[PDB]
């Protein structure tokens, strides 16, 4: 006698098949949910046909109807005799429904969309300074090269370019072959001896001050960072056990939250989590959905892994295998579980479905070969050129 | 010979992109709130708007308030009165024109050698009043949104490469010159 | 069986509810003074509702018709019978009625308009010496060359005081120059020269990131004797309040002053109520200037818009107390609920709910504006150059 | 009507107070058990009397004897109720009696002794930059000098391979040498190899003082596949425990080799407490490790001492249960009280307050040993620059 | 009819003048106080007889006698019609006895010995490196340019001479008037700069972390910082109205720090202010007294005002002026205490006997000179070494 | 002939100094948990301790295991094998006995002019094996309370000095040598 086995769509515990109209019947469907539920069956030896919770609410109660919706109404009521899902454990569900020993830990958990990376590119050592400051630097050593080269010639080694090549190595502060005799080139070379140690200093210290600088710091960082803020809403999926958990709450941060969220103007709710899901990733940082810790992990994951999971878990529960209450399937189902936590099946199970995937693989460290990359680039460029000019001054000599 | 032409040919082109640049209006390309912010190109004297419920009409600017009207006298306003003035840059065109004079007025007296030293002194000079007007006008434009110069700025840049060119060429004439009289 | 509460809409003490069009009852007044009345109600059992005064003024006394106004007036003429409020003491309400000990403390206060950020100025690139040490390094600068110049004259192995000079300037800067001494006497004086320039230019560069980049706030007026001093900024405070009384009955020279100022500055910068004040303040381009208790600024300023700062210290210290008129039987548990909590903490909590709770309110690469006053010195450097050059010139021609 | 509770003095879940010669009742035993289980009779209503057992074994069974030990044998045998204790899940223990939903998450771990910090080793100024851009800079040094000779032989205006390399070298160290280039080639290769250096040492000594005094912490054994590696090192567990069963029913290889080690390795690394595991550890100069649950490693790192550590991450993850016999009354609603407090967030609060509130556990100068090597390249230089000399000597007198 | 005033001999509201054997009565004494009542007879209009409470204890219950000792007890029992010391307020004093209105505030605080300050001295910038260093730098230096002279001269400019000074050149990276042409002077050179680029690196890098770094960490900065760590000890005084405030607390902090103070062996409690300030200097950092902000900052302002306060006040109260429960004598006072607050009075009086004595004074800064006067003085030293060599180099030319 | 005289009297005495500062043991001046930490006067084999309950007994030193015995071939194994054995000390103590033996031996064989000049290569080769071996003696002590240093370290020290300076002199006594050949 097949078993009917509830569950719900969502990733990665259950997904539907590449190609799934072709495909019908639990070999359509994939999933952490779908490993389990087979492994469960072959050491229980029973045979199990998969369906899905028409209402695709995971489960709750109606305060005044006083009903079961979801997988747990469809568990209660009779309709499925066993639910794989990911039922999170709470008091009021246990009531009335025999869960079994957790196969899964997890907790409230904060989701934000990533923030803008400002990743470092080759030529991330002139960040320090303006663009505007580099070229204004190289125009006054232009002028002041010309003015050495004027003052120091109208009635001596200083032609122009051997001007370019003192201020120039005034500049790197590597010396010089001459120096100025004359008042005025010594006037010159004295201001721009001056300007080379003021703007090389400011160099060095603005990039230490870089180099011992990351953009770690995070929007909220934690549960009360939610509540002090307006400008980003927070809100939880109805019908999820996190809605509850809020409700039912007795401390002052948890009955702000719900406070908020009850009276969110438009509905903070979301139908699923692929909504809230899609409202962080399209609310240019408007938006806080709370979650598990699993799902925040998974999606933080695959790609466009543009979300960040955000804080600590705030409390820790598991999910958890259901049958109804005075089930005969109680029993052995508590075993099984057991068996593949100890047996490190259900480690593997995660791992794969949470690792190998692997969409984006995202104190004081040395210095990365591609932060001063530019440089070298830049080395090759002037070799190049200098190769270039010796041939064409060669040319010139030969004729 | 032909020294001399060279140097007469670019002190006019230099003078030429300078008084470009200085009555051409398209030196920053900044969103501002000043049209129904929205994208704009602006100048030395006008700013002119773009994209925009005027997509043509503009105006000048009110250089030394800004709106705030406040702290005179404190080092700042001078800078706002320099920017405003914009006296470098046109100092820059003046000296570039009289050395363009003083280069063609060699060629009258080509006894009087020193004609063309003050003529290669005034392109230096030139060029220095130049990069203090553009350090200036940059400076200003700090009182972070995105922002980018367009080809007037790059003109006045010209300018100055070209006075500093000139200013060489001019010493170098001088030189031959007192050589040649020995 | 009720009793009548007094108050006003000063916030954070008392304010209205969101949308209180649909609240009834004392429950769409919500604030600190509101809280604090429930406590005290709890705590002597009574039962209150919550009263605001149509003159909307804390209270004064009118000097011609002796009559009391707002507060002060409803309690001792029988319109009511307890002011939990932000009520300040002062000698003269005393006379006429009876107060609680102070549930808070205070002091008066100045309010402006904040001030634009400094930005870092021309010659910022001294700051991190200190002006003394420049005077000394430039002093030691003059007597090394000359040492140099002295030692290389009388006991030589050339070094002229100009190209001493020369060489001292190269050192310190790290360029080295063409020449260097070949005398032991010379060479001590290089070396040491060399030390003084290593450690005084490694200081230097250590701390220079911070001097460029740090804006400073200044404000025209650091005290109320800069205040006093500076006619042309306008100073004013409520109308009827015990800041006012304060400076009219003050007999220091300061406040007398400033009261004179007051009544004879015209247009009247007295105001009629606090957020008055505040827009007033906000809305003069930092022209005006206004006097209030030192937990409205404390608010105001850990509130957006957050336009506005406080400055300076407190004038006077006081306190907020309950009142009550002479003879009630509830002054003396008054008095015992406040003291009661105070010693539980509830005040402390109560304080940091309604303004700590309230709170509304980095790496950056170098701006040309920052380092833009050494390349006027150096513009300036090479028109000097250029100058010196052409007088060489003319006095060589001759 | 009492309830028999079972539990063991596994700190921090039950410890007894001190001075507890005068303390009777259920009062002489503090920690997190005994507070859980103080809740969970308030919930279920029921009377406890707090009780040990004297073979101090949490529980297990004999393979030969088929007898249950500890507080497993004692609830099943009847000598008590419940175990309100840090018992671990497993699925041998459920087969004989019915646990609850965990109270808290665990894993096994492993536990060494705190190696002494390393101290920054020989040719430590290397490290602020990858060897990849050490190799890289001495292949554009070799480059830039190829180039300069190259150019000043084929299009000259003495720059030989030799001088090339001494002027590269120079320019490299910010020593300039006393040949400089003449034509626009070379000065185009010298002002490139210039900025070079500029950029490069400037980023080299920004990062230089991290990378000079931080002492570095590595250990020996960085997970278990490195523990079962190296068998010079030895590993033990309790002897009857979770972590003992676990090991002998494994079918995993890396965890079949550590039983079969431990089955085999003599003396028996297996000892009788969790306290003996850590004094034989601190008191092994670092020749031992223990593998137990993570909760006492976390308890025992944030104590004093503070002389043993935890390393690697969890192998197996399991949780703590209550436990009760068949068929028992109390089993039902146990479960429902261990939810209630999850939800509430007592368990939280207490984990807290006897792991976190339980905690025990700067610019210095540089010292000699920190920057020794380059004294000691500098002396080898030294040596190797003499015996240079006197080779040439020799060759230059034959 | 003179009034009798019992008061209590703590500085600095109420003191014993220096000579105070010769002196009598009211004239032997000064302090706060002291002007305090003088100004409010003067307002009022009577006279007052000073005295002391006999106890020296400001005053509690016994909680078995149910009776008042020191300066409450003698004022509810008819011995004393007036109390102007620092009665703090509080729920128990004043049922039984009229306060007046505050005129001072405080709160509960902390003191501790002043730790070492460590202050720099003018040698302050070879502190980035160990003596050790610089003087195996000096030998180093001496040793380099031995082995330079020796590997150029032995079958040249380098005499042993221009090898110092090269090498020194090259330490101070001032470049050099000559530089090695053979093969082992350039490997001594580039070894001798590969030194000095690592040496001087690190000592730059070394200084800039010396100058953005400042001693500011305090050993508690915190009330609960108090009850975490047990090496030190905080107790109160007895019969003080802080020990009734940490009695009856009802916070965990609190409680807890109660339950220490009441189970501490040796006892805590001190028998006067002056022995908790004892105590604390002489505890080597072992006792943490807790009293009233006041008394803090006066000890902190006195010398050796080798005391600091820590943390911000736990409460905030004030002291009063106090007398028997239905006296004529509370209707006038108050009105008196508010006039000072109004005129001033009683600012000048706290400004005078907290400021004036003055005994001693104690985000980037400029540098001070005093900080780099060193070098100043070994360049002076120098130069006068030079003239004198200058001289021995005449005379023995002139010979 | 008086630079001889001079060479080798700085010659014997610096190996004088160095042979006392190894033998001698007041080279440190720290507290220790050795006896019954208390004063101590330590030196480059024994450390003996005073003002205490021994006040005069001491004994030698555990310089490979300092009561760790652990980290073997690890870098600092090495650094601890030549702290004990003292090798570069000695090293610097046998080459000034050498180069005084050779200073010696150029009186009587005054043809070969190079025995001074390995004389002085052996000078200066002690001086660096003396800074190497402080180097190493200072860097194992790190193995933070007060410390000092005693007369025997400034013997060494004096020694190191010497040799500097005589491997000077012995350089220069080869020059004249060599320059009087001609
Ligand atoms: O009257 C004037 C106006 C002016 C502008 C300049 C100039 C130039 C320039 C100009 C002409 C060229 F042919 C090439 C470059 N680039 N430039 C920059 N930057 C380069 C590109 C920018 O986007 C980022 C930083 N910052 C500040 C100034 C500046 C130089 C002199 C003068 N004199
Ligand atoms: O075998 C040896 C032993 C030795 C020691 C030294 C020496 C000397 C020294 C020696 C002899 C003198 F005449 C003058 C100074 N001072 N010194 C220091 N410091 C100076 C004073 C200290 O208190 C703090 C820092 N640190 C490390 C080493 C050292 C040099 C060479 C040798 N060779
Ligand atoms: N409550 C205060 C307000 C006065 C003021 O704001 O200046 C009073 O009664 O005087
Ligand atoms: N409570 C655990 C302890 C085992 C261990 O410490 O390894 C058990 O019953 O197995």
């Amino acid at each position: 006698r097949t078993y009917i086995v509830t569950t719900i769509l969502e990733d990665p515990y259950v997904m539907l098949k590449k190609n799934a109209n072709q495909f019908e019947g639990n070999d359509r469907y994939e999933g952490y949910c779908v490993e389990l539920a087979a492994e469960i069956a072959k050491h229980v030896g029973y045979s199990y046909r998969l369906e899905i919770v028409s209402d695709g609410k995971y489960g709750a109660r109606d305060p005044d109807t006083k009903a079961w919706n979801g997988m747990v109404g469809e568990l209660v009521y009779g309709r499925a005799d066993v639910a794989v899902a990911p039922l999170t454990i709470t008091l009021v569900r246990e009531e009335v429904i025999d869960f079994s020993k957790p196969f899964m830990s997890l907790g409230i958990s904060i989701m934000i969309k990533k923030p803008q990376k400002s990743k470092p590119g080759v030529f991330s050592f002139l960040d320090p300074l303006a663009y505007e400051i580099w070229m204004c630097i190289v125009f006054a050593y232009i002028g002041v090269s010309v003015v050495l080269f004027l003052v120091s010639r109208f009635s001596n080694e200083f032609g122009i370019f051997n001007s370019l090549w003192f201020s120039l190595g005034a500049f790197m502060q590597q010396g010089c072959d001459i120096s100025p005799r004359s008042l005025s080139g010594r006037i010159v070379g004295g201001v721009w001896w001056f300007f080379t140690l003021i703007i090389i200093s400011s160099y060095t210290a603005n990039l230490a001050a870089f180099l011992t600088v990351e953009r770690m710091v995070s929007p909220i960082e934690s549960a009360e960072d939610l509540a002090k803020q307006t400008e980003i809403a927070y809100g939880t999926l109805e019908a999820g056990s996190t809605k509850e958990f809020f409700r039912r709450s007795k401390i002052a941060v948890f009955e702000k939250m719900w406070t908020y969220m009850k009276s969110a103007e438009p509905s903070v709710f979301v139908r699923t989590t692929e909504e809230g899901m899609i409202r962080v990733r399209k609310s240019k940082g408007k938006y806080a959905y709370l979650l598990e810790s699993t799902m925040n992990e998974y999606i933080e994951q695959r790609k466009p892994c543009d979300t960040m999971k955000v804080g600590g878990n705030l409390d820790s529960k598991g999910y958890g295998i259901a049958t109804p209450k005075g089930s005969a399937l109680r029993g052995p189902v508590n075993l099984a579980v057991l068996k593949l936590s100890e047996q490190g099946v259900l480690d593997k199970l995660k791992s794969k479905w949470w690792y190998d995937k692997g969409e984006c693989g995202s104190k004081t460290s040395a210095l990365s070969l591609s932060n001063v990359a530019g440089v070298f680039y830049i080395l090759i460029g002037g070799l190049g050129l200098a190769m270039l000019v010796a041939l064409i001054e060669f040319c010139y000599k030969s004729r | 010979g032909v020294q001399v032409l060279l140097t007469t040919i670019g002190a006019f082109a230099a003078f030429g992109l300078m008084t470009i640049a200085i009555s051409t209006d398209y030196w920053l390309y900044t969103r501002a709130l000043i049209c129904n912010g929205g994208l704009t190109h602006s100048g030395l004297w006008r700013i002119c708007c773009l994209e925009g419920l005027k997509r043509g009409v503009c105006v000048k600017i009110n250089h030394f308030p800004e709106d705030t009207d406040y702290d005179h006298d404190s080092a700042e306003y001078l800078l706002r009165v320099v920017r405003a003035s914009s006296i470098f840059p046109i100092l820059s065109a003046i000296l570039l024109l009289l050395g363009g004079v003083c280069v063609a007025a060699s060629r009258v007296y080509k006894s009087k050698r020193n004609i063309i030293l003050g003529a290669g002194i005034l392109f230096v000079a030139a060029g220095l009043s130049n990069i203090i007007g553009v350090i200036v006008y940059i400076s200003a434009n700090a009182g972070k949104n995105h922002y980018s110069y367009g080809w007037s700025f790059y003109f006045g840049g010209l300018s100055f490469i070209l006075a500093e060119v000139i200013g060489v060429l001019a010493v170098n004439i001088y030189i031959e010159r007192s050589r040649e009289a020995h | 069986k009720t009793v009548v509460v007094t108050t006003i809409l000063e916030s954070p003490y008392v304010m209205m509810k969101k949308n209180h069009e649909m609240l009834e009852g004392n429950e769409r007044y919500e604030g600190y003074c509101v809280d604090l009345a429930a406590e005290i109600a709890k705590h002597c059992g009574f039962k209150y509702k919550l009263t605001i005064v149509g003159d909307g003024k804390y209270g004064a006394r009118d000097a011609d018709t002796k009559i009391w106004n707002g507060m002060v007036g409803e309690l001792v003429y029988g319109k009511a019978d307890i002011a939990i409020a932000p009520l300040t003491i002062t000698l003269v309400r005393e006379e006429v009625i009876d107060f609680s000990k102070p549930f808070m403390s205070l002091g008066i206060s100045i309010m402006i308009k904040k001030p634009q950020k400094s930005k870092p100025g021309v010659f910022s690139f001294l700051d991190p010496l200190a002006y003394e040490i420049w005077m000394c390094i430039v002093f030691a600068y003059i007597g090394v060359s000359v040492v140099l110049f002295l030692v290389s004259r009388f006991s030589p192995y050339e070094f002229g005081i100009f190209n001493s000079l020369w060489f001292s300037l190269g050192a310190f800067m790290r360029q080295g120059c063409d020449i260097s001494p070949r005398s032991l006497s010379g060479r001590i004086v290089g070396g040491v020269w060399w030390f003084f320039t290593l450690i005084i230019i490694s200081s230097y560069t250590a701390n220079l990131a911070a001097f460029l980049t740090v804006e400073r706030m200044v404000s025209p007026i650091e005290s109320a004797e800069d205040l006093s001093k500076q006619t042309e900024i306008a100073y004013g405070t409520l109308d009827s309040g015990s800041t006012k009384e304060f400076f009219r009955r003050s007999k220091i020279a300061v406040f007398d002053k400033m009261w004179t100022y007051m009544r004879s500055a015209e247009p009247s910068v007295f105001v009629r109520t606090t957020a008055e004040g505040v827009a007033r303040v906000r809305k003069s381009k930092g022209k005006y200037a206004y006097l209030l208790e030192s937990t409205m600024n404390e608010y105001i300023e850990q509130r957006k818009p957050c336009d506005t700062m406080k400055v300076g210290g407190n004038l006077d210290s006081k306190g907020y107390g309950i009142a009550t008129p002479k003879g009630s039987s509830l002054g003396t548990p008054v008095n015992l609920a406040v003291l009661k909590l105070s010693e539980q903490g509830v005040l402390d909590k109560l304080k940091n709910k309604w303004w700590y709770d309230k709170g509304e309110c980095k790496t950056s690469a170098l701006s040309l504006s920052n380092v833009a006053g050494v390349f006027y010195i150096l513009v300036g450097g090479l028109g000097l150059a250029m100058l010196v050059a052409l007088i060489e010139f003319c006095y060589k021609s001759r």
